[PDB]
């Protein structure tokens, strides 16, 4: 009883549609495939089961393609929104005991059809001695690097969804207590300076 | 209370004197399980007795098989008392070797 | 909704401690329960299975005195980490079989530390949006920073006017190292709000980041000047400008 | 043929009092016991385990050593809530037999006081035709637990094929042998005035199917009295078989037995003159 996920991480962008390849190696003659995603609460979240002797698995935008003979177990996630973006889990078990495999991180990426790459200052807190600044409304292509000085902190790329007006944006953050720290230089391993805005 | 023992006794090898032998008690076609089986030796009952696992067949009803190891001599009577629910009294079949 | 429920969600440990996880079946019973082990960016090895009746069954690899496992009853199963050291700092999962499979439990992150003296809680800022940010976008973002704590047992959320916000907010899934190269290391965690700039302008509409911090309960020894640090909320706030 | 049979005798004295006994055929071959005082079962061949690695033998075993406590606590809960009264019998016959030729068919029938009340078709459990009404309560609390459905479905179609193929690979030796039969005769008490009862006893075959007849040369005699194919301690075969006749006309009478243990050599034994 083993269960491979070869593939590590996997980028797809929304509407799209993704492929999970698992491969697996049972005694048995009958056996259950399942597909888990972990969040990011660490909480598993059933997805899918599949039957060594059932037709192809379809629940919703979640579908199998079960290739008994070369013992192969592929999850098809369809028309792809944001909140897939988890650690998925394949898992092979009879009677409740399941045996996982290595796990494949699916990042799903926001479509910016219109990207206004650009580099705040945000306002400093009375309480605080950082200062930080905001790199926003960047391409979901672009990788935030982190940061050479070690007492200056950049965090990796976020979406946010803005609901209500149909909004999706990407942003990374750098603070830093140092004088040197400024909005203009914070960021320049990742940006072309003359493709992004900086306000005066 | 449903349907009463058949009880079957026989040997293993053709009855010969003075040669140690195996007798056997076929108890079949009972219902319920609940049974005590004892192998004789002149009234009084042989200690060394083995026993099949309880089973049953496809009509649901029960089935042991019940031996010793015995040395048949002339003037010796064995036999095989078997008590169950739907018995007025324990019955005993005795074995003839003919 | 779960089935099983595990007790606590969360535990912050002294070495050479024994630690006790429960793993509770809600109105059915259970003869069996899998218990399984996952590492940070790892994933979910089986240790154990708890049995009513007889004892229980240790995966291949898996040291048995580390782990006392017991099925108290049909509706209780019990982990032990018996004498715990920051190696065994993991997530603990159990799991039902039944349903289409198995039920699993919410999981035990468990934190073994060297010393309690590390345990520090959070300290919460408030950053306001940029006037340059709005007047180019016409929107307002908000960041908070959660700076200096350990361990990494925090959950931040946002509250505007009085409820939570799940529209418009992004908070670091993994929260970055004050001292990469330490390992007693103190964590940050950044979290951003975005909001339409004429809901910033008005100045009757209050934001505020709160940090929820697992730390130290109330049996666990204290002995240092600062207060105790204990499962606290750490919240900052800010105001609408007009 | 060889179908796997696994038998279930549970007996409930009252709520309090109860014992599971199970046990496995291949065949007319006793493969394996499971007594209520035990943690494990007792594999009766060498060849027991079929082609199941250790780690599969244990899971098999695990699933009964659950099934067997859960049976327990569910009958008890059935008899509290159905006013069924003590002492209840329930027995259990469940298997398949492997057929090279086609598939393959499973089996899995309840019986409650030595009657037929359930059984599981497909991916359910059904009543039996002439059932009591409280079974139709019973079968739709038994349907609401899939996962118990769907684990009897993997286990009758796809591990009893998997054990019974694995079986008769392992044990093709055992279930191949033959031993010979040793046949004598004897004079039963007389069944009226100047009557014989020609007794002809035949013990120790191996396989089960024989063929005892009492002939007068090639001519079968019809008043052949076969009785019952009895079984002897160490797996062999008895039978007894008779013929009443006329004290004088038992000259020249024989019985012959026909046995696949023999060498194209029949048994043939002579009334003695
Ligand atoms: C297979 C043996 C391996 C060894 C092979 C070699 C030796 C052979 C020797 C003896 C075997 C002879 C027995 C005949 C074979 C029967 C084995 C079938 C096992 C099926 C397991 C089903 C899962 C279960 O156990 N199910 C339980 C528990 O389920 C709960 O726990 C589970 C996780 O553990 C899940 O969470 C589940 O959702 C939850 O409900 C059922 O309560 C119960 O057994 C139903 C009874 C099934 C039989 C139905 C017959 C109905 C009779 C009752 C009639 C009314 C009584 C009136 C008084
Ligand atoms: C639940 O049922 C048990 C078991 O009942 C027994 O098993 C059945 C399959 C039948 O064969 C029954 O006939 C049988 O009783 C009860 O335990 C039994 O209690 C009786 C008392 O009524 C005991 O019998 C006594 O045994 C002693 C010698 O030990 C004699 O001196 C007496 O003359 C008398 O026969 C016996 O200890 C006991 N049997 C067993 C096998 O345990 C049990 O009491 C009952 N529970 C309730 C609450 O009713
Ligand atoms: C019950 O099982 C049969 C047979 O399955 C085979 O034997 C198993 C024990 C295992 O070795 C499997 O790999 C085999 O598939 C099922 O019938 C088969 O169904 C599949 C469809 O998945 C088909 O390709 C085959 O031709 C069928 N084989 C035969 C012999 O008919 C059947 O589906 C199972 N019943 C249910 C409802 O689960
Ligand atoms: C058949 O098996 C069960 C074991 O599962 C017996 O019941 C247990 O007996 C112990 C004795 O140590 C008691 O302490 C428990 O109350 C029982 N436990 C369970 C789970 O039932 C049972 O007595 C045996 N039956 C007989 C009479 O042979």
């Amino acid at each position: 009883q083993k269960v491979t996920q070869a593939q590590s991480s996997v980028s797809m962008p929304v509407r799209k549609a993704v492929t999970l390849n698992c491969l697996y190696e049972t005694s048995w003659w009958s056996y259950y495939i399942f597909w888990y995603k972990q969040l990011p609460s660490k909480e598993m979240i059933f997805l899918i089961r599949q039957g060594s002797d059932e037709q192809n698995a379809k629940s919703g935008r979640y579908s199998v393609n079960f290739k008994k003979a070369a013992k192969s177990v592929a999850l098809t996630i369809s028309a792809l929104q944001l909140e897939d973006s988890a650690k998925y889990f394949c898992a092979l078990g009879v009677t409740g005991k399941l045996t996982f495999g290595q796990g494949t991180i699916l990042t799903v990426h926001p479509n910016i059809q219109n990207p206004d790459p650009a580099v705040y200052q945000l306002r400093d807190s009375k309480s605080s001695d950082k200062s930080v600044c905001l790199f926003t409304d960047f391409d979901s292509q672009t990788n935030v690097s982190q940061s050479k000085d070690s007492d200056v902190y950049i965090t990796d790329k976020c979406v946010l969804d803005m609901r209500s007006m149909d909004f999706k944006s990407n942003s990374a953050v750098a603070w830093s207590n140092k004088s040197d720290f400024a909005c203009a230089n914070a960021f320049n391993n990742s940006i072309i300076p003359e493709d992004t805005f900086f306000p005066s | 209370i449903q349907r009463t023992p058949k009880i079957q006794v026989y040997s293993r090898h053709p009855a010969e004197n003075g040669k140690s032998n195996f007798l056997n008690c076929y108890v079949s076609g009972f219902h319920p399980s609940d049974i005590e089986v004892d192998l004789l030796k002149n009234g009084e009952r042989i200690e060394k007795v083995e026993h099949s696992d309880l089973s049953f067949s496809k009509d649901w009803s029960f089935y042991l098989l019940y031996y010793t190891e015995f040395t048949p001599t002339e003037k010796d009577e064995y036999a095989c008392r078997v008590n169950h629910v739907t018995l007025s009294q324990p019955k005993i079949v005795k074995w003839d070797r003919d | 909704g779960a089935v099983v429920s595990q007790h606590p969600s969360r535990v912050i440990s002294k070495s050479g401690t024994s630690v006790k996880i429960e793993c509770r079946s809600l109105d059915f019973q259970a003869t069996t329960m899998f218990w399984y082990r996952q590492f940070p960016k790892q994933s979910l090895m089986l240790m154990a299975t708890s049995n009513e009746g007889s004892k229980a069954t240790y995966e291949q690899g898996v040291e048995k005195d580390k782990f006392l496992i017991n099925h108290a009853s049909l509706t209780l199963s019990t982990l032990t980490v018996t004498s715990a050291h920051p190696e065994d700092s993991s997530f603990y999962i159990c799991s039902a079989p039944g349903g289409v499979g198995a039920f699993f439990g919410q999981g035990t992150r468990l934190t073994v530390v060297e010393d309690l003296k590390n345990v520090f809680p959070p300290e919460v800022a408030v950053f306001e949006p940029s006037e340059a940010e709005i007047s180019h976008t016409q929107k307002a973002t908000l960041v908070c920073l959660a700076t200096g704590f350990y361990p990494d047992h925090v959950e931040l959320s946002w509250w505007v006017n009085g409820k939570e916000v799940h529209s418009g907010v992004c908070t670091d899934p993994q929260p970055l190292k004050e001292q990469p190269a330490l390992n007693d290391s103190r964590y940050a965690l950044s979290s951003r709000l975005r909001v339409s700039a004429t809901f910033w302008q008005n100045p009757r509409n209050h934001f505020r980041c709160q940090v929820q911090f697992y730390g130290l309960s109330e049996n666990d020894e204290w002995t240092q000047d600062r207060a105790k640090p204990v499962t606290q909320i750490v919240s900052a706030e800010a105001w609408g400008r007009a | 043929l060889f179908p796997l049979r696994c038998l279930q005798i549970s007996s409930f004295a009252n709520s309090s009092w109860t014992r599971t006994d199970g046990l496995a055929w291949l065949g007319e071959l006793q493969t394996h016991s499971w007594s209520n005082d035990s943690d494990t079962v007792r594999s009766l061949k060498p060849w027991s385990q079929g082609t199941f690695s250790d780690q599969q033998w244990e899971t098999l075993q695990h699933i009964f050593r659950v099934y067997r406590s859960s049976f327990t606590r569910d009958v008890k809960e059935f008899a509290k809530m159905l006013r069924l009264s003590y002492p209840l019998e329930l027995q259990v016959s469940a298997g398949c037999e492997v057929h090279p030729g086609n598939a393959s068919n499973n089996f899995f029938h309840v019986a409650f006081q030595g009657k037929d009340i359930l059984s599981f078709q497909g991916t359910s459990w059904e009543p039996t035709q002439e059932a009591p009404l409280w079974v139709n309560l019973a079968i739709q609390v038994l349907n609401q637990d899939k996962w118990t459905r769907e684990t009897v479905q993997w286990l009758l179609n796809g591990t009893c094929p998997q054990f019974v193929s694995g079986l008769l690979e392992s044990g093709k030796s055992e279930l191949k042998k033959q031993v010979k039969p040793k046949a004598w005769l004897s004079r039963g008490p007389s069944p009226g005035p100047g009557r014989l009862l020609l007794v002809c006893h035949v013990s120790g075959f191996y396989p089960k199917p024989v063929w005892v007849k009492w002939m007068r040369g090639e001519q079968e005699q019809q008043g052949t009295q076969p009785g019952d194919i009895l079984p002897n301690a160490d797996e062999t075969w008895y039978l007894r078989a008779t013929l009443d006749v006329v004290a004088g006309e038992a000259a020249g009478l024989s019985c012959r037995v026909k046995h696949s243990s023999l060498e194209g050599q029949d048994i043939v034994l002579y009334w003695p003159r």
